[PDB]
RNA sequence: AAAUUU
RNA sequence: GGCUAAUCCCCCAUGUGGACCCGCCCCUUGGGGUGUGUCCAAAGGGCUUUGCCCGCUUCCGGAUGGGCCCGCGUCCCAUCAGCUAGUUGGUGGGGUAAUGGCCCACCAAGGCGACGACGGGUAGCCGGUCUGAGAGGAUGGCCGGCCACAGGGGCACUGAGACACGGGCCCCACUCCUACGGGAGGCAGCAGUUAGGAAUCUUCCGCAAUGGGCGCAAGCCUGACGGAGCGACGCCGCUUGGAGGAAGAAGCCCUUCGGGGUGUAAACUCCUGAACCCGGGACGAAACCCCCGACGAGGGGACUGACGGUACCGGGGUAAUAGCGCCGGCCAACUCCGUGCCAGCAGCCGCGGUAAUACGGAGGGCGCGAGCGUUACCCGGAUUCACUGGGCGUAAAGGGCGUGUAGGCGGCCUGGGGCGUCCCAUGUGAAAGACCACGGCUCAACCGUGGGGGAGCGUGGGAUACGCUCAGGCUAGACG
């Protein structure tokens, strides 16, 4: 006995499968990220980095993790990433980090 | 513009925080009479440069935190505690009415 | 988007409307930004039309979208006119 | 009182009570009977009044006043009450508002008829 | 309602002869030539001194009462009267005889303000050419108040405009009987009006 | 001590002339001076002088009276008919120049202080400030 | 004892 | 479980540019620029079809709309005097478009309060409105602005934007379906029902006008809105006739029995023609669209009326609703009879117990009049909470007295500052309302246009008499 914008509702449903999704990458990746900064390794915790800086953007493209939420969590991660080499040195791979 | 006020630092007992009161005179909205008020602000000390008694002045700004909008701009003059003793002995005097 | 639209003010029966700029969103008798003329559609004085020209070219230079009844009025006072 | 002293207390606004309890601040309000009794005045005068202790809508129960000449109200009379009190009679503060549910109008009433709730009489 | 009823009554309670009939108060049959004293049972009887408020009120029900106006318009008018800048009572005056019932009374368009009041009620007067219906529209300096030439072939205006012959008008009017129209010059002056009332008077009543 | 200097001397003025004195001490300050200026170039007084009492100076403000008046109390009529204090200390009264009274319709005078020095109520109001109303004399 | 002071 | 399309999702590329870390420069809180490194783009469709139209992507700016923060203002109760544990601050994080103690860890012990915290009560706030000489008091309905809410409570999703009235989830109360396992619903949208109440409307017409959403457009949707209906609820306009008409019909009421009153009032005479009956008959509606031009400017053409056969105009044409209150004083209007402290009246003083201008009726009169009264409430009078504008010996009111805290108040002279105070310029003070002028409905109510305003606050500049502050001096107050 209802009007049809339920369909919104049922649409709402896929982009909320479509946003958790995305989002349950980034964080997973970044902590990986973090991780291997903390234990020292440079080279694979700069290029997953890249990935997560890729990932970051690519959902900053729709409206998951749009305007700049997205330069947030990079500035975050590039600093965090940065500042947990420094305690060890040797930045290897030179990815996202400027020189 | 930023409001800017002017007041006395009445207690630096905070971490990077003064008390500045600050008074203002106006005239009576039904009676006239010259009447002085005053409000107390906590200002932004971030080097704990400014101690109790010295006359500053205070700056509208970005906030620091709840109860906390403004920052110390300059000091107006060095330490006159005689100000700071009139708001204590103000204030000592609410132990002597309570029942 | 910022509309060009008409907003009557008016008694019943005698309808009078406010060339007027505003929200679309906004009711249409509402908190208008400038009333830039007037219109009276029964032609009661010998001035039952009158818009302020350099006014409309400006808000139509920002980018606002008048009716098509507005923008009738408009054209009838020469606002579109380049010749 | 100086300056400084309205400075500090200031004048007070005097609240008025309300003479009509009759809540809501209604003009009227609808009761029903519980007693239709009679009562002596106060000093200067000497009659019988008629009077009844109305059951209120509003909580109430509260005695009013029953004008005109002559009256129709029982013990489950439903009558109208209005403002008004009567001077002579203490505590009734409230009159019935002939022509109202219960309480006909005063018979043969020609002079004052719309505030004793009698209708024009017929052909002249 | 305007009252409707006995007139020459008002010539009697208000003690002066008022010209509520037009003719026949003129006539020595008005009833204030034979019966001075107010009506009713106790006319006759000695009268007591009045009271402020008496005088007052009795004044201006004298004014009130020689239009022919309900309460509510003269209270309107007085108000409109005391809104504006200058004298209360000149201009009060001068918005009273400015009513279009007055003006076609003025005129000699008809005997009475009533009758005057029925003429233009029933369109048989025009305004700078369009008719007008309303005994309560506001004559303005430079209006040429017409007579309908529908019903310039009608037995009472023929008479009334044959009485006019020769007669003269107020000094903030003009009249073209020929043409049987006429023109509301200015607003009159406090000098250029007979009337046996005391504005001031009035102006008092309504202080109250 | 005198909580209100000012108002001090317009009541000792006032005391005064309500005795039909000669003239009256009062204790001297350069705001007196000033305001007594103005009483004498309006007329309400004969004049002022310095003078010294036993150790300290003072100001002599010699009073004016009309003319004896015939049949009951010949007492002649007082030139201050009223002299009042206005902005007194703990209600202190400020007007601007569009709110400085015209006393008794032009016949009295207010005296104000302004920026401008002290003057009256017409000259402060051609020279278009406003400040403290001092007092009103009539 | 109440009302009315005429 | 299986098949499939795309302006659905994804990958790689192109890097105008943008995002991020780091460094430098300008600027000064996170503003702008630059270098390296890294990362990030896209979608097609329609034709009058190889040329345009609707789009798409990245970026800068405009415009509009909003988020957050701060100064000042915003009721009563002190028979509420102490309040506070995320409480106050810091560091580091999480979170958001963004600051923040918003949230979380660790650390410091703070924060607020008689200048009324905390608590209780009441209440959306304002433009305005009512009243008032003004100051002020009261109020926040219609219309306009902001807020909050959508049975009660809580929560997130989607999205530029919601913690979403006619979206979603859970708990609670209620109603309905039920195969008893489980489900459905949420008028404070329009109209209407019922309950409560002294009391508040039609289950109406329409997409024509204005506005809004989608669409290239045609067009679709719109209980927004435009109208009609009901209710003297208010405001305004109008009618129930006009003129002649007796020293004066009758009836009715008084009466000194002579007469007086109702009163030119009526009947009547003449005249106009509310109602109604016909005929014509709207403005509100010219754009979107099509054609020419160039889908521009410009020109031209066509369609479209709910109200409604309503308004309005012309002709014809009938004397054709008046009621309500009051008549002792305040307060304008007096007699008769009935009644006998009875029956009753009354806003206050008061009236009635035998001859009532006060009760009841009559005659007459006064006041308003399609209204008149009553009740309730607000302001007024009320200078009766007194700022303007009051008082305290005996009328209500000086504390039983002192010491003294905060606070309030501050002798004379000079100088600096310019906080109070004052002045000039400027910004703000939306519209409507209010005021003035002109104009449109035959007037008016109503409405349009134009004009004029205005306290307060921001900014720039200036003045320094007084109040303030700082520095110095004096001795008349004070103390010794
Ligand atoms: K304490
Ligand atoms: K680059
Ligand atoms: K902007
Ligand atoms: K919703
Ligand atoms: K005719
Ligand atoms: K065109
Ligand atoms: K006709
Ligand atoms: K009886
Ligand atoms: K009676
Ligand atoms: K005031
Ligand atoms: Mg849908
Ligand atoms: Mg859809
Ligand atoms: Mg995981
Ligand atoms: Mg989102
Ligand atoms: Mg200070
Ligand atoms: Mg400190
Ligand atoms: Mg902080
Ligand atoms: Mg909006
Ligand atoms: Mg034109
Ligand atoms: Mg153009
Ligand atoms: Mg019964
Ligand atoms: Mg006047
Ligand atoms: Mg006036
Ligand atoms: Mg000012
Ligand atoms: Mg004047
Ligand atoms: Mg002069
Ligand atoms: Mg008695
Ligand atoms: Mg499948
Ligand atoms: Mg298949
Ligand atoms: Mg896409
Ligand atoms: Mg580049
Ligand atoms: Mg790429
Ligand atoms: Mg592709
Ligand atoms: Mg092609
Ligand atoms: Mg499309
Ligand atoms: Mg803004
Ligand atoms: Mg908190
Ligand atoms: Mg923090
Ligand atoms: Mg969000
Ligand atoms: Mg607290
Ligand atoms: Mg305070
Ligand atoms: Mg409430
Ligand atoms: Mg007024
Ligand atoms: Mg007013
Ligand atoms: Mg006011
Ligand atoms: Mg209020
Ligand atoms: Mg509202
Ligand atoms: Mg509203
Ligand atoms: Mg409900
Ligand atoms: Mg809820
Ligand atoms: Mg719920
Ligand atoms: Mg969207
Ligand atoms: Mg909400
Ligand atoms: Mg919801
Ligand atoms: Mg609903
Ligand atoms: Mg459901
Ligand atoms: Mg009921
Ligand atoms: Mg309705
Ligand atoms: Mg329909
Ligand atoms: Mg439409
Ligand atoms: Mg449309
Ligand atoms: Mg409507
Ligand atoms: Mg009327
Ligand atoms: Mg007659
Ligand atoms: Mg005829
Ligand atoms: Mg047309
Ligand atoms: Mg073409
Ligand atoms: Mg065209
Ligand atoms: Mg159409
Ligand atoms: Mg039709
Ligand atoms: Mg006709
Ligand atoms: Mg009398
Ligand atoms: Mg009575
Ligand atoms: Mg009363
Ligand atoms: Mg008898
Ligand atoms: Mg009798
Ligand atoms: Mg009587
Ligand atoms: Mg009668
Ligand atoms: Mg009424
Ligand atoms: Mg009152
Ligand atoms: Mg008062
Ligand atoms: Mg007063
Ligand atoms: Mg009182
Ligand atoms: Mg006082
Ligand atoms: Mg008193
Ligand atoms: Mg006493
Ligand atoms: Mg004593
Ligand atoms: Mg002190
Ligand atoms: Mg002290
Ligand atoms: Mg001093
Ligand atoms: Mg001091
Ligand atoms: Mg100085
Ligand atoms: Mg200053
Ligand atoms: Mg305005
Ligand atoms: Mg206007
Ligand atoms: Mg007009
Ligand atoms: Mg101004
Ligand atoms: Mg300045
Ligand atoms: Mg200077
Ligand atoms: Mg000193
Ligand atoms: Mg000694
Ligand atoms: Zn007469």
């Amino acid at each position: 006995r209802n009007l049809s914008a339920l369909k919104r509702h049922r649409q709402s449903l896929k982009r909320r499968l479509r946003n958790k999704a995305k989002k349950s990458a980034i964080k997973t990746l970044s902590k990986k990220a973090i991780q291997l900064a903390q234990e020292g390794k440079a080279e694979e915790a700069l290029k997953i980095m890249r990935k997560a800086e890729s990932l970051i953007d690519k959902a900053a493209k729709g409206s998951t993790l749009h305007k700049n939420a997205a330069a947030r969590r990079k500035s975050r991660l590039m600093r965090k990433v940065r500042q947990l080499l420094e305690a060890a040195g040797a930045p290897l791979i030179g990815g996202g980090l400027s020189a | 513009p930023k409001k800017v006020l002017t007041g006395v630092v009445v207690s630096d007992k905070m971490q990077k925080t003064v008390t500045v009161l600050v008074e203002r005179q106006f005239p009576h909205p039904l009676y006239g009479k010259v009447i002085k008020r005053s409000k107390k602000y906590l200002a932004h000390d971030p080097e704990e440069k400014y101690k109790l008694g010295d006359v500053v002045e205070i700056i509208e700004s970005r906030p620091i935190s709840k109860r906390k909008r403004f920052r110390v701009l300059r000091l107006v003059e060095s330490g006159r505690m005689d100000l700071v003793e009139k708001y204590l002995i103000r204030r000592q005097n609410y132990e002597s009415l309570s029942k | 988007m910022v509309k060009i639209r008409l907003a009557r003010f008016g008694s019943k029966h005698n309808p009078h409307y406010r060339i007027v700029v505003t929200d679309a969103r906004r009711k249409r008798d509402g908190k208008y930004i400038e009333k830039i003329g007037y219109y009276d559609p029964r032609k009661t004085t010998p001035d039952w039309l009158k818009v302020d020209v350099e006014r409309a070219r400006y808000w139509l230079s920002v980018g606002a979208q008048p009716t098509d009844t507005a923008r009738r009025l408009l054209r009838q006072a020469g606002v579109f006119r380049q010749e | 009182p100086t300056i400084n002293q309205l400075v500090r207390k200031g004048r007070e606004k005097v609240r008025k009570k309300s003479k009509v309890p009759a809540l809501k601040g209604a003009p009227f309000r609808r009761g029903v009977c519980t007693v239709v009794r009679t009562v002596t005045p106060k000093k200067p005068n000497s009659a019988l009044r008629k009077v009844a202790k109305v059951r209120l809508t509003s909580g109430y129960e509260v005695t009013a006043y029953i004008p005109g000449e002559g009256h129709n109200l029982q013990e489950h009379s439903v009558v109208l009450i209005r403002g008004g009190r009567v001077k002579d009679l203490p505590g009734v503060r409230y009159h019935i508002v002939r022509g109202v549910y219960d309480a006909a109008g005063v018979k043969d009433r020609k002079k004052s008829r719309s505030k004793y709730g009698t209708k024009k009489p017929k052909e002249a | 309602g305007r009252y409707i009823g006995p007139v020459c009554r008002l010539c009697r309670r208000e003690g002066v002869k008022l010209y509520l009939k037009g003719e026949r108060c003129y006539s020595p049959k008005c009833a204030m030539e034979r019966r001075p004293y107010p009506p009713g049972q106790h006319g006759q009887k000695r009268a007591r001194r009045p009271s402020d408020y008496a005088v007052r009120l009795r004044e201006k029900q004298k004014l009130r009462r020689i239009y022919g106006i309900s309460e509510r318009q003269f209270r309107n008018l007085f108000e409109e009267a005391s809104k504006k800048k200058g004298v209360t009572g000149s201009v009060f005056l001068g918005l009273l005889e400015s009513r279009l019932d007055n003006v076609v009374y003025r005129l000699g368009f008809a005997v009475s303000r009533r009758q005057a009041r029925q003429l233009v009620r029933h369109g048989h007067i025009t305004v700078n050419g369009r008719r007008v219906d309303l005994p309560s529209y506001r004559v303005r300096p430079g209006d040429e108040i017409a007579v309908a030439e529908k019903s310039r072939n009608l037995e009472l205006i023929r008479q009334n405009l044959e009485a006019m012959k020769g007669r003269k008008v107020g000094p903030w009017l003009s009249l073209d009987v020929e043409g049987m129209k006429g023109k509301f010059l200015r607003l009159p002056d406090r000098e250029d009006l007979a009337l046996p009332v005391n504005e001031q008077l009035v102006i008092e009543f309504y202080s109250r | 001590m005198l909580t209100d200097p000012i108002a001090d001397m317009l009541t000792r003025i006032r005391n005064a002339t309500r005795v039909y004195k000669e003239s009256t001490d009062v204790p001297a300050s350069r705001f007196k001076e000033e305001i007594l200026r103005i009483l004498a170039r309006e007329g309400f007084i004969k004049g002022y002088e310095r003078v010294d009492v036993d150790g300290k100076p003072y100001l002599r403000v010699y009073l004016k009276y009309g003319p004896r008046r015939q049949g009951p109390d010949p007492r002649p009529e007082q030139v201050i008919h009223h002299i009042r204090r206005i902005s007194k200390p703990g209600r202190r009264v400020y007007v601007g120049v569009k709110e400085i009274p015209r006393v008794r319709r032009g016949l009295g005078i207010a005296i104000l202080s302004t920026s401008k020095g002290v003057l009256t109520d017409r000259e402060a109001r051609k020279l278009g400030v406003g400040g403290e109303l001092i007092c009103e004399v009539w």
